[PDB]
């Protein structure tokens, strides 16, 4: 994740083992359960998507829903690129790209990428925007997995 | 165990099926459009003749929760 | 590893027996599944190549896999060799040598020397060569080791 | 127990055996070169007929992955 | 053991309970196995002779294995003493003193006499030496328990 | 399991029935406004005949607690 160090500045440092595992447990012992999507967001704080990615890819079991969400993760990315066009012109010297749908599921991007993105004035919400399509393909599983 | 080797029980509900296969799938490392080719082909046609009678009757462009819901009294 | 000080600088520390106890705990529990990858990839930020002996040392059982991960690990080495020839002429005293795949793989270099090239300007990303012959070797063990 | 010990049943898997092999080869301490004549030699020598048959016909030059998967019906 | 601290000096820090108690659960869980001793080497990273004798004398069990390690111990002391004859003429005063196999040991030296030695400019790393004595003899013991 | 297949038992106390409801309630993500709809609705047309005769009694602008305690006894 990306956190604020003691000197002021932000910072990335890597999530905790028992943070992993913690994320790990929640998944085995409440699986589809609608108490996951607090927990999901309490631990998903200040999180990069290269982070989220690691989470996701992390999971064993129920392989139908994670077919279904990385599937509503690339719909959701679909249509980030759909709704926000590329720029005109040449990249500026001066800037830093604009991210795609793919740099917002972190695929196209590498760390320091998405630190510029976050850390950056203006920053911009990455994390959030994949947040969001989480938060809307957990929905559609908890509803399909409602019996 | 081999990606062709995955198939449907008579009794075996689809969905346990399905996680079966994306599992295996998750095992293969092929380029995304033949991992493509699977989903559409090998997954109807190792499925059990109840259940696939029910996604011959979805037609093509189906998604997984259609496809999931639509065979779950099988 | 090598990690960021306070100060802020990059200096070595040691990898905590809980986060050993982790990796210990991983192998035993889900041996070859494909979980075990990103698992390994987290756990092994900012670690040296003498760490991840550490961590290939360490294991218990499962070793027909462990001496085909070795052989792997050895032409992946004999490959780096031939891909770079050594270079011309005698090293300057300005400057420190470049690895060969020993190097890489941590046996011929000592940590003081490891530090070297990674905390140098240009620093080099031996942990990552490394990194990618261990994931390599673990997709041909993951392929066989399914049934 | 000693390497030398080391021996492939008559219905015991060439995998299980390898593995009990590297084990053992594992607690042996000597150079390399002497490791590498124990693996091309005492392996096999100590294989059972029916997955030593099948290795002979594999010829030198074999590696482990292909060796494991040629004796797998065995 | 003795680390270095922020400050950026190396000062002597006390070993942790679940460290001790981590080095404990090896010897009770996989006893004389190899893995003992790379897991041995990382939770002997920057520790004394004290800290060693410390670690050896809580063992519970093998009792046999103890008392051939701890002959061992004393051989290869027995060695240093042998190889290393003491100096010439009487100790002076801006200097301090050169170790012994007991030194080595743990035996005949204080702490502060551990940390002088190891902290000085040169060091002598009398770690390391007792460090190859207890792998040698961990050797010697494997070679043996093999069955 | 739908929100309409939420129901009470001839012998299943009111309250555990209540937390049923709730938490397929929770399951469901309409608007409030039909989430109140609901549960001024449903809970009561699918609650057993003792208990509904019960809370016909407590008239409109009844609260949980005094919904929970009038169907204690039945």
């Amino acid at each position: 994740p990306i956190v604020q160090n003691l000197q002021g500045q932000m910072v990335h440092q890597a999530i905790s083992p028992r943070t992993l595992n913690a994320w790990v447990k929640v998944v085995e012992e409440k699986a589809f359960s609608p108490e996951v999507i607090p927990m999901f967001s309490a631990l998903s704080e200040g999180a990069t998507p290269q982070d989220l990615n690691t989470m996701l890819n992390t999971v064993g079991g129920h392989q139908a829903a994670m077919q279904m969400l990385k599937e509503t993760i690339n719909e959701e990315a679909a249509e980030w690129d759909r709704l926000h066009p590329v720029h005109a012109g040449p990249i500026a010297p001066g800037q830093m790209r604009e991210p795609r749908g793919s740099d917002i599921a972190g695929t196209t991007s590498t760390l320091q990428e998405q630190i510029g993105w976050m850390t950056h004035n203006p920053p911009i919400p990455v994390g959030e925007i994949y947040k969001r399509w989480i938060i809307l393909g957990l929905n559609k599983i908890v509803r399909m997995y409602s019996p | 165990t081999s990606i062709l080797d995955i198939r449907q029980g008579p009794k075996e509900p689809f969905r346990d099926y399905v996680d079966r296969f994306y599992k295996t799938l998750r095992a293969e490392q092929a380029s995304q459009e033949v991992k493509n080719w699977m989903t559409e082909t090998l997954l109807v046609q190792n499925a059990n003749p109840d259940c696939k009678t029910i996604l011959k009757a979805l037609g093509p462009g189906a998604t997984l929760e259609e496809m999931m819901t639509a065979c779950q009294g099988v």
